């Protein structure tokens, strides 16, 4: 249940090799006693597995390469000997008492409950598979309407845990189904931050933001993640998809992301961003956004994928606010300003308004970035024919195919 | 400028402030884009009914 | 002419619209024509037995 | 194309024929008639020569394509008859496009751009392109005006270009059908 | 995907048993289907699934950060070289 | 054993006979017979296989024949003889056939149906080859024999309709013939076959057939692209005549992909692009049109970097034909970044891949296409910009060089830039701000005329099914 997203962020560490091994190493000595402790011994299989080639080659279950630079990740056979030995003491339980509950009266709760709880000892141990059966068992029979819910949202936890993206999404379905049923405003809070992570790694930001902030306000750590993964992951999704505006609103201003102060170094990386993007500052500005992707992004497993994105967009977002509210600049001026140089700004430059973000041009001969993005009618039109263009080629397949038949 | 409570665009190079306050859209270009967003869904709703002929 | 041109648009659909009910109906009446043929049977076998 | 041995060169000159007529259209719908027949069962030998002279001029780098003729008169055999007309074709492209392309240059500078060999050649290509020099300048403006004056003197332009009170009628009479 | 929106080319035109033999003619002089020839010809197309994380099947919306190269080494660089530069001016 | 193999065969068969005769002997509906064929097909491709090779025969001796049971029989031997079972006395019987009509009709011989069932059982021929998969006589027998006989008919409406479908076979064996064996009577065989469809492209078009019109046409276009003579191909569309009459959107599809081949090459990619979408859209999308679906995707990105435009490369990632796709989502990666040496080295690899599906001709010019995207890039980023930093970036030779390279693709005013030789910098001269002149009037007239070819479309077809509906019985 609780050690899975403290195991997989731990994990994620070691794989990443832009981290600093002396983090790696820390990170991987808390967790391998874990791994003994709660059996991850499943789970444990599964990591050295998932890559394949960079990391994982030190075990004995794989052939040793020099690739891996931890052998901390290295199996015991003792591991084993243990792993079957608890396995059976606590599966042996659970039978007995299902056995014992088909006498006594009203089997039709207590059973139920004894499916319960084998899925949580397979959640325990990092085994998804066998814990899919037994939780489906529990739905099947009478239990509470809310506790329902409940049993979707621990098989959806391990879903996050192995890391597919498809079968969190079919879990979050059937919860989000059975969510107006049970009414339950305990059972949408957790929603909002289950459904949160999904949509951090899906590409789609706008709606990770509309959740993730949300759920600061009143925010549920019964069977959930740390407040600190999740206030970091929102403040980060907030970033992008909110204009100035909205960001002073619900980020800066935010009384829940203020008092949790800095005390995650995490946390005071992407604070600081976002005050230097507020309050016009570009000279400190370009060494925050190395901090921030160093300690924040990489160590995420989720923000490992919009890790590249976030670098782009925020140059993109600070010039921006630049461009507008100036109608000229020089090349030495903005360069100095951000804290690079002439040489280094020319190269920034030449990845975005080839692509058409900025809408901008550098004079290389005058030493001049003069500043040319239409906001005249021309521009707008574009935008409306555009609209008209996808419409009239629908109607010419939706038209021609009924007329066929 | 970006408080926008008179916006316009400074100049650094030629070291002068022009002050625009002038409309940033038209009227009928705004209700525009509502109507020909809702025409594009509505296209596809219709085929999901027309789709009995296949 | 831009609000012209919106306008035109939107009739197009109307015009569509009408065309895709109109062979909804033609479908039916394919099935309704050919019923009549099975059906004659069923009444010209009534006249022999009666 | 043949069971001779004079092929390589024949189908070579085929080619070569055609750029100096000035037909890309043209050397194309021949070059794929050729292409199944020659590709990597004669290779490009001497059928390099044609080719990459296209390549040149599509490229925009008549630079290359004048070379190329120079250094392929250093292998002349029967080449002769065209490589006089290819020079022509070199010079004439470079004179279409530089008309959008710079409002002026001097004598100097007009030989160095479109590779004039000899001064009277300089002042000889430009009546027949029809720039006048003007205080030993030529100027590229004066064809963009002389342009302007033919597509006025058109009779197709009224209901091509179309006045704004055609298009309002043509609109309306479409829905009183 | 194919020109548009594909999804409105899937729901507009299915398998009957009239539009059968049409497919398959069209197909022949096309000749083959050359999805199943490839992999034959090639020994196997390799689609990149360990080099990137939106796939070549495309799990959303992809990222077009793949054509670039990492810029976070080139920014951690950029910012290095203006120091000393910066320190020295 | 095979009698009674036979008869069950046969008796399947004698139901799908009977849907057509109605139809023709009436005189036909154009849409609804062209149809039924094509369903009809699938079954008799099956039939044949299953229960014998002299079924076939045994059906034609059956029903009546004026001889055409001995071109059956010549077939018969090639795929090893059989005989047995097919004779009169197991193979004879006039009574519940109309389409041999009653004993005592055809002894007064003032009944006919040898016309219409030969032009039928020349299916079965035609499957037949088809359903081997062998060639040799085959071939050469089936083209020989039906031909002929097709010219010996007046050529009514009715009947050309169904022999319309012949000539798909008789063109397919040709080509896999050619394809197969070198030799030069090849080559001469090939005259005769394309000289036929043109003879015949002109009388069906007296008697206002389409389904004859279009099929000759696509055919024999095929033909001309795969000898690569464009010029053949550009007088046969100008003749333009193509049917949208009585057709099938199969053959719109078919029609449209040799356009773009012909028009992409002749110079004019914004029509060739603005025919392969549409070819793509006409066309049905299934796993049995993979085909075509497959080239006219691989052809169309080809056109869009021969214009300069680059495809998504979310269309390559989504499209589950991706393996495929491999090269090109390379070509396309190779263009965008302009470098010159990723072009080439790119190339080299697949080849053969792209001379398969006649997309390396597409190729050899995008060696062009590299510099000019790779300048759009330039013209973007840097609005002044000296001779000598576009000649650092791009590894030019000369200062002349790049001058000469700009002038060329600014003639065609792609880049819309203009150069200052004497000042020494390239100045972009693009600006847009185009509401303020009278173009989008003429955007404007397009987006009119486009809505306005719908609102007639629908009213002309509408009517016409409701017509034959409340003419007709109903209950």
């Amino acid at each position: 249940r609780v050690p899975n997203y403290e195991v997989s962020e731990k994990a994620f560490l070691l794989t990443q090799s832009k981290v600093s091994i002396e983090q790696r190493k820390e990170a991987a000595e808390f967790v391998l006693a874990k791994i003994k402790e709660e059996e991850m011994a499943p789970y444990y299989k599964y990591l050295c597995e998932e890559y394949l080639v960079n990391n994982g080659q030190s075990d004995l279950e794989h052939d040793e390469k020099s690739d891996s630079l931890n052998e901390w990740i290295k199996f015991d056979q003792e591991l084993y000997n243990e792993l079957c030995k608890k396995n059976e003491s606590k599966i042996k339980e659970l039978n007995e008492k299902i056995q014992k509950l088909e006498e006594d009266d009203e089997g039709e709760l207590e059973q139920a409950q004894a499916w319960i709880n084998l899925g949580e000892y397979y959640a325990q141990i990092g085994d998804k598979d066998n814990a899919e059966k037994t939780l489906g068992k529990s739905l099947s029979k009478a239990i509470s309407t809310g506790a329902k819910i409940d049993v979707m949202l621990t098989i959806a936890r391990l879903g996050f845990f192995y890391n597919d993206q498809l079968y969190v999404k079919e879990k979050l379905e059937a919860v989000n189904s059975m969510i107006e049923k049970g009414g339950d405003w305990e059972r949408r809070n957790r929603y909002k931050t289950y459904y949160g992570i999904h949509c951090l790694a899906v590409r789609n930001f706008k709606e990770a933001a509309k959740l993730l902030v949300d759920s600061l306000a009143t925010f549920t750590s019964i069977e959930l993640t740390s407040y600190e993964s999740i206030a970091t992951y929102a403040s980060v999704t907030g970033l992008f998809t909110l204009e100035r505006t909205d960001l002073k609103s619900k980020v800066i201003d935010s009384p829940e992301l203020l008092s949790l102060i800095s005390t995650t170094a995490a946390l005071q990386s992407i604070s600081s961003l976002t005050i230097s993007l507020y309050a016009s500052d570009y000279a400190s500005y370009f060494p925050y956004l190395l901090e921030t992707y160093a300690n924040v992004l990489i160590p995420c497993k989720y923000l490992n994928r919009h890790a590249d994105f976030f670098v782009r967009e925020m140059r993109r977002k600070v010039y921006a606010q630049l461009l507008e509210s100036y109608k000229t600049l020089s090349l030495k001026s903005m360069a100095s300003a951000f804290g690079v140089s002439v040489a280094f700004l020319d190269n920034d430059l030449g990845k975005f308004i080839p692509n058409k973000q900025l809408n901008c041009v550098i004079d290389r001969v005058n030493g001049i970035v003069e500043t040319n993005r239409p906001d005249n009618k021309n521009a707008q039109y574009h935008l409306l024919v555009k609209q008209g263009d996808g419409l009239l080629t629908k109607l010419q397949k939706y038209g021609a195919a009924v007329r066929l038949t | 400028i970006l408080d926008k409570i008179f916006y316009g665009v400074l100049d650094q190079g030629n070291g002068w402030l022009y002050v625009y306050e002038t409309p940033n859209q038209d009227a009928t270009y705004d209700s525009a884009l509502e109507l020909v967003g809702q025409l594009n869904k509505v296209v596809d709703q219709l085929f999901e009914k027309a789709s009995v002929l296949y | 002419i831009n609000i012209s041109n919106n306008l035109q648009k939107a009739l197009t659909v109307k015009t569509n619209d009408e065309l895709m009910v109109i062979y909804i109906s033609n479908l039916v009446r394919s099935i309704i024509a050919f019923d009549d043929l099975i059906e004659n049977k069923i009444q010209n076998k009534k006249i022999q037995e009666q | 194309l043949s069971e001779s041995d004079k092929k390589s060169k024949l189908i070579s000159l085929y080619l070569l024929n055609l750029l100096s007529q000035n037909n890309t259209t043209k050397f194309h719908s021949e070059l794929q008639y050729l292409d199944k027949h020659i590709k990597n069962l004669e290779d490009d030998s001497l059928l390099s020569y044609p080719i990459k002279l296209d390549r040149w001029l599509m490229e925009g780098s008549y630079q290359k394509a004048w070379d190329l003729l120079q250094s392929g008169s250093q292998n002349i055999s029967e080449f002769d008859s065209f490589t006089d007309i290819l020079k022509s074709a070199i010079r004439d492209e470079i004179a279409k496009n530089t008309e959008l392309s710079y409002d002026f240059l001097p004598l100097s500078n007009i030989k160095a751009l479109l590779f004039f060999n000899n001064e009277k050649e300089t002042e000889k290509f430009a009546l027949e392109r029809n720039w006048p020099i003007v205080n030993s300048k030529v100027y590229f403006n004066n064809q963009s005006k002389e342009k302007a004056d033919y597509e006025d003197e058109m009779m197709h332009e009224e209901d091509q270009k179309t006045n704004i009170i055609e298009k309002a009628m043509d609109y309306a009479i479409s829905i009183e059908n | 995907m194919s020109t548009d929106v594909a999804a409105a080319q899937a729901q507009s035109k299915i398998d009957l048993t009239k539009k059968k033999n049409e497919e398959i003619n069209k197909k022949s002089l096309e000749e083959d289907d050359e999805f199943e020839d490839f992999p034959i010809d090639t020994w196997a197309n390799g689609e990149t699934i360990k080099s990137n994380a939106v796939t070549q099947t495309n799990i959303w919306e992809e990222n077009w950060d793949d054509v670039e190269v990492d810029d976070d080494f080139t920014n951690e660089l950029k910012a290095e070289l203006d120091r000393y530069k910066r320190e020295n001016q | 054993l095979h009698h009674s193999e036979k008869k069950y065969a046969e008796e399947d068969q004698v139901q799908e006979l009977l849907k057509v005769l109605n139809e023709i002997s009436k005189t036909t509906l154009t849409l609804d017979p062209r149809y039924i064929w094509r369903s009809l097909k699938d079954l008799s491709s099956l039939r044949n296989q299953e229960l014998l090779n002299a079924e076939t025969l045994c059906f034609t001796v059956n029903v009546l024949y004026p001889d055409s049971s001995s071109f059956k029989k010549n077939l018969l031997k090639f795929i090893t003889s059989n005989h047995k079972s097919s004779v009169p006395g197991s193979a004879e019987l006039r009574n519940s056939y109309p389409a041999s009509f009653y004993s005592v009709n055809t002894e007064k011989k003032t009944i006919e149906v040898t016309a219409e069932i030969n032009c039928f059982m020349h299916l079965l021929v035609q499957l037949f080859l088809w359903d081997s998969k062998e060639l040799e006589q085959l071939v050469e027998f089936n083209r020989k024999v039906v031909i002929p006989n097709l010219l010996c008919y007046y050529n009514l409406r009715s009947l050309n309709l169904i022999n319309a479908k012949l000539w798909f076979y008789i063109y397919l064996s040709h080509e896999t013939l050619a394809r197969s064996s070198e030799e030069i009577n090849s080559d001469n065989q090939n005259i005769i076959l394309r000289s036929t469809m043109m003879k015949f492209l002109k009388i069906a078009s007296l008697k206002h057939d389409n389904e004859t019109k279009a099929m000759l046409i696509n055919l024999i276009l095929r033909d001309f692209l795969n000898n690569g003579e464009v010029d053949s191909a550009s007088d046969f569309i100008s003749k333009l005549e193509y049917p949208h009459t009585d057709v099938s959107s199969s053959l719109e599809a078919r029609y449209f992909f040799y356009l773009s081949k012909i028009n992409a090459i002749q110079l004019d990619y914004s029509t060739a692009n603005e025919y392969i979408i549409a070819a793509i859209r006409k066309a049905p999308h299934n796993s049995k049109s993979l085909g075509f679906l497959q080239q006219s995707n691989k052809l169309h990105c080809c056109i869009q970097l021969l214009m300069g435009d680059i495809p998504e490369l979310s269309f390559f990632h989504q499209s589950n034909m991706q393996k495929s796709l491999l090269p090109y989502y390379h070509l396309t990666k190779a263009v965008k970044l302009g470098d010159l040496k990723k072009f080439t080295s790119t190339i080299t690899k697949y080849k053969q891949l792209l001379l398969k599906d006649d997309t390396y001709q597409l190729c050899v010019r995008l060696r062009s296409n590299v510099i000019k995207t790779g300048i759009r890039i330039i013209s973007l980023t840097y609005k002044k910009i000296s001779l000598r930093d576009i000649c650092l970036k791009l590894n030019l030779d000369s200062e002349q060089t790049v001058e000469y390279m700009v002038s060329r693709a600014i003639r065609d005013g792609v880049i819309e830039a203009k150069i200052n030789h004497e000042d020494g910098f390239i100045e972009t001269t693009e600006l847009l701000n185009i509401y303020d002149s009278e173009d989008p009037q003429q955007v404007f007239d397009e987006r009119i005329k486009f809505a306005n070819q719908l609102h007639d479309e629908y009213l002309v077809s509408m009517r016409y099914p409701e017509d034959k509906k409340t003419q007709q019985n109903e209950k």
